[PDB]
């Protein structure tokens, strides 16, 4: 019964403007701080915008600082991200992420196409990988600097949006099943796989929660066969 | 306030 129902996006000639809304039920909104992810086509995730629970605070990943505008509606329990000066560079998917220690449940996302370092990077391999039903798969995911356990994974099937799996490096979200485990601290983390099933082919991805701005790594697609 | 202090 969680939902976040994204709407507003489109096309749109550069320089113009598009104004993005968040409709969330099932949980009590302002009590959360939510969060913009975007994804460019055939790219991996990117963290764009955050406010807090209240709409007192917000922050702007460096890309769209002066340009992106959050706000928050907890009377109608609305998100908002007020897009000015598009770029070409601004087209992709944007999800509405609640936000805790991990993004905990995205909205189904909305396109917008404009057409006419100090961070922590993180860094996945393999990038991708095929394997057969029953196989177990490792994925590894290296951080360029102590991130201490706070390490998410994320699944992401084709045209979905990112579902949570295992934040904090080894809690599993609720109803994931038990053959996910991840485990590591520090700089080295491991997502396995005991036994692969035919659902599990998506994109894997993890993102560090230790220091902002938050930062994914580029993601693990996996195929059965 | 993890959230909070990590993101403001």
């Amino acid at each position: 019964e969680v939902q976040l129902l994204e709407s507003g996006g489109g096309l749109v000639q550069p320089g113009g403007s598009l104004r993005l809304s968040c409709a969330a039920s099932g949980f009590t909104f302002s009590s959360y701080a939510m969060s913009w992810v975007r994804q460019a086509p055939g790219k991996g995730l990117e963290w764009v915008s955050a406010i807090s629970r209240q709409g007192s605070k917000t922050a702007y990943a460096d890309s769209v600082k002066g340009r992106f505008t959050i706000s928050r509606d907890n009377s109608k329990n609305t998100l908002y991200l007020q897009m000015n000066s598009l770029r070409a560079e601004d087209t992709a998917v944007y999800y509405c992420a609640k936000t805790t220690t991990a993004f905990d449940y995205w909205g189904q996302g909305t396109l917008v196409t404009v057409s006419s370092s100090t961070d922590i990077q993180m860094t996945q391999s393999p990038s991708s990988l095929s394997a057969s039903v029953g196989d177990r798969v490792t994925i590894t995911c290296r951080a360029s600097q102590s991130i201490s356990s706070y390490l998410n994974w994320y699944q992401q099937k084709p045209g979905k949006a990112p579902k949570l799996l295992i934040y904090q490096a080894s809690a599993l979200q609720s109803g994931v099943p038990s053959r996910f485990s991840g485990s590591g601290s520090g700089t080295d983390f491991t997502l396995t796989i005991s036994s692969l099933q035919p659902e599990d082919f998506a994109t894997y991805y993890c993102q560090q929660s230790h220091r902002r701005p938050l930062t994914f790594g580029q993601g693990t697609k996996v195929e059965i066969k | 306030s993890f959230i909070e202090d990590l993101l403001f």
